[PDB]
RNA sequence: GGUGAAAUUCUUGGAUUUAUUGAAGACUAACUACUGCGAAAGCAUUUGCCAAGGACGUUUUCAUUAAUCAAGAACGAAAGUUAGGGGAUCGAAGAUGAUCAGAUACCGUCGUAGUCUUAACCAUAAACUAUGCCGACUAGGGAUCGGGUGGUGUUUUUUUAAUGACCCACUCGGCACCUUACGAGAAAUCAAAGUCUUUGGGUUCUGGGGGGAGUAUGGUCGCAAGGCUGAAACUUAAAGGAAUUG
């Protein structure tokens, strides 16, 4: 009835990848980020960005085949700020508001049991 | 962020899409569902084999499509594709996880947090690390808010855990496995086990992760797939 | 000016008057 | 003079206590000493629950949710209209909002 | 050049630093039980129609 | 601390070598005095990352 | 990619991103607490081995063997030193981009020592509870950790016993907490910082206006860095503590 994929997008600061791919998830298909759709080199980030990034993943997705995606929620992780970018949320609004059919929604942001070391310094990052 | 390509080759079209093939994966015998879905592989020219460029595939599935009940709506499922033929290609169990939001749900404070896992190999030499998380519970009454264990309970706790794993592993070889963990046996069987030891909520015992695998045979993947 | 640095200022100019009468003894 | 009798930090009989890294600026700071905030959201919004509904197969799937453990250090969360600054007698107040 | 007609259901607040910028939430003629917050430069009322060049954005309420 | 029939590195006014002491790989004999086919000099610091 | 914004930087030789693996070293998240243990420094994955320890219980034993201590001794964060291993991450120095009037800083990208470990040094810290140790007495209240006692108290086994986990009461010991001021204090505050002009339970250590100064010098310890001990000439009428109003 419905081909599915993975919907991969990864929520962060300064940037936000929205790629569609099998559910596998080898092969890869409308591969397009935040930054791509805004010439700010500060709005990459933004919610709007995110917005008209999510629509191209989709588009080409119908022109794939498939119909309807899962999707995996991801933040910075490691040692970083593990909280989702602001313009990820509004990519996976415009997700589904274009036609295609959500299921299995899961954050995955790595998150480490006690990992190596942040930067920063011991002081923190004064500014 | 477009405009702002310094350059783009260090030295100095087709559609991909035209290319490509669809197939069908398959699960395995003990699963109610068997149409996981599709994959995305190019045309096998001459020298590319594309089944070969199949066969090391790994796909993760969500146990409520399998067994089409949200009663196992976490339970990650990841099956591992082990043989390829005539668009049908078929997996074999790769290994059992938790959802995050799941695991990060019942991780709670004022309660104690117990974690056991095994290094036990199954009857068909498949080598299987499972891991077993519970949680201390307020007894019916209490009036104390904590209710923490006292480390030497825990001890026990993980002690007769390990014992259950590694039990009802040996004598199982993959597929009983595979069907003991869909009816939450083990969960059941832990806690009547440590129950007379301390109450122990929440044992949804955790993850499953393959280690190394036996020789491929053949014929006993398509035992499954009848 | 700083404890802090007043102590390393000492230090550093202890370093060179240990020193200096060295090229005698 | 002693501003406060614990002097920042809940720590009485520890010696030690291995600090935690500020989630906003990298500073050091002792855990016990640290702001801790435990932030619990659905996974999309109050708005977005609205148009992921009839766009997803599984009807009423589950809304799960995200869970995180944000630690503060003294600087961050004042500037972060957080726990900011109180009078002499509102200090001593311990019980959460 | 497709643009949205909706219409406002209650205003919220003014917003920006000036406070010259109103924050209210409409609700769409076509297609209805569907509503968007906006932000609007000019002085509004209820019961107002706003065009929207592009009416996929939920725009920042202050809260 | 040869002289120049000696070694490569024989003769002058002053000890010295004159030119790099880094040999390549393609010389012969009578040449490969010195560093042969180095890939690197000095101090070695932090790890090797072999 | 990073930022308030950028640039250094990486990219058609495929950067970023996705998936399957493999290696290395570090760390021990969430659970994590006005909770626990240790002389302090300090200590958080699992299991095995080794020795240790407090409290509790005790109609066991010895019998004053005790308290505090110049000299002396053991341990003693981080950084640093010596020599091997290791060297992922972060990162004194250094190199760079930016900001700036300048910016040898804060911000960014790299990045050596170091960070980790073995053998040996160093002997410092806002090493803080800025509160020495032993002993007795003096107001109330709840909670919690460890042990013990009692209660036909509740639940699980084998409805049923014993245990286990909870509930109620008491108790010994511990980490603290709330109220008040009999009392104390310059006040802030304090169940000790109280029982101190109604001045004496035992004992150790340290201070005598602010600078010069923890400086010079002489010793002694250290491989070094430095540690411990430690002046004088001179100069000054105030420095300083807690609260009050602007
Ligand atoms: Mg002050
Ligand atoms: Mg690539
Ligand atoms: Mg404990
Ligand atoms: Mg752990
Ligand atoms: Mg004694
Ligand atoms: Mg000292
Ligand atoms: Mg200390
Ligand atoms: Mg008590
Ligand atoms: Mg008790
Ligand atoms: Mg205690
Ligand atoms: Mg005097
Ligand atoms: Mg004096
Ligand atoms: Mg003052």
């Amino acid at each position: 009835s419905q081909v599915f994929g993975v919907a991969r997008i990864y929520a962060s600061f300064n940037d936000t990848f929205v790629h569609v791919t099998d559910l596998s998830g080898k092969e890869t298909i409308a591969r397009v980020t935040g930054g791509m759709k805004v010439k700010a080199d500060r709005d990459e980030s933004s919610p709007y960005a995110a917005m008209l990034a999510a629509q191209d993943v989709a588009a080409k997705c119908k022109e794939v085949g498939i119909t309807a995606v899962h999707v995996k929620i991801r933040a910075t992780g490691g040692t970083r700020t593990k909280t989702p970018g602001p313009g990820g949320q509004a990519a996976l609004r415009a997700l589904a508001r274009s036609g295609l059919r959500i299921g299995r929604i899961e954050d995955v942001t790595p998150v480490p049991s006690d990992s190596t070391r942040k930067k920063g310094g011991r002081r923190g990052r004064r500014l | 962020a477009v405009g702002k390509n310094k350059r783009l080759s260090k030295g100095k079209v087709v559609d991909p899409f035209t290319r490509k093939e669809w197939f069908d994966i398959k699960a395995p015998s003990t699963f109610e569902n068997r149409n996981v879905g599709k994959t995305l592989v190019n045309k096998s020219t001459g020298l590319k084999s594309a089944s070969d460029a199949l066969k090391g595939r790994v796909v993760e599935v969500c146990l409520a499509d399998l067994q089409g009940s949200e009663d196992h709506s976490f339970r990650k499922i990841k099956l591992r594709v082990d043989e390829v033929q005539g668009k049908n290609l078929l997996t074999n169990f790769h290994g059992m996880d938790f959802t995050t939001d799941k695991l990060r749900s019942m991780v709670r404070k004022w309660q104690t947090l117990i974690e056991a896992n095994v290094t036990v190999k199954t009857s068909d030499d498949y080598v299987l690390r499972i891991f077993a998380i519970a949680f201390t519970r307020k007894q019916a009454n209490q009036v104390k808010r904590h209710s923490y264990a006292q480390s030497s309970h825990i001890r026990a706790i993980r002690k007769v855990i390990s014992e259950i794993l590694t039990k009802e592993v040996q004598g199982s070889t993959l597929a009983q496995l595979t069907s003991k963990l869909i009816p939450e046996v083990i969960n059941k069987e832990i806690e009547n086990a440590t129950k007379d030891i301390f109450p122990l909520q929440n044992i949804h015992v955790r993850k499953v992760k393959l280690l190394k695998q036996p020789k491929f045979d053949v014929g006993a993947l398509m035992a499954l797939h009848g | 000016m700083r404890a802090k640095w007043r102590k390393k200022r000492t230090r550093r100019l202890k370093r060179k008057r240990r020193k200096v009468r060295a090229r005698s003894k | 003079p002693k501003k406060r009798a614990s002097n920042g930090r809940n720590k009485k009989g520890r010696g030690h206590v291995k600090p935690v890294r500020c989630v906003n600026c990298s500073k050091s700071i002792p855990k016990d000493k640290a702001i801790k905030r435990m932030a619990i959201r659905n996974i999309v919004e109050a708005a977005a629950v609205r148009d992921l509904s009839e766009a997803s197969v599984y009807p009423e799937y589950a809304l799960p949710k995200t869970y995180n453990k944000l630690h503060y250090c003294v600087s961050c969360a004042i500037h972060a209209r957080i726990v900011r600054v109180r009078s002499r007698e509102d200090r001593k107040n311990r019980a959460p909002p | 050049t497709p643009v949205t007609l909706a219409k406002v259901i209650k205003v919220l607040g003014r917003t920006g630093s000036r406070g010259g910028v109103t924050q209210v939430r409409v609700e769409f003629l076509e297609d209805t039980s569907r509503t968007i917050v906006r932000n609007v430069k000019g002085p509004v009322r209820e019961n107002d129609i706003l065009v929207l060049m592009e009416s996929e954005r939920e725009a920042r309420r202050l809260r | 601390a040869m002289n120049p029939v000696d070694h490569p590195h024989g003769g002058g006014n002053h000890q010295h070598i004159g030119k790099a002491s880094t040999i390549s790989r393609g010389a012969v004999s009578g040449q490969k005095a010195g560093l042969i086919a180095a890939r690197r000099t000095g101090l070695l610091r932090g790890s090797q990352k072999t």
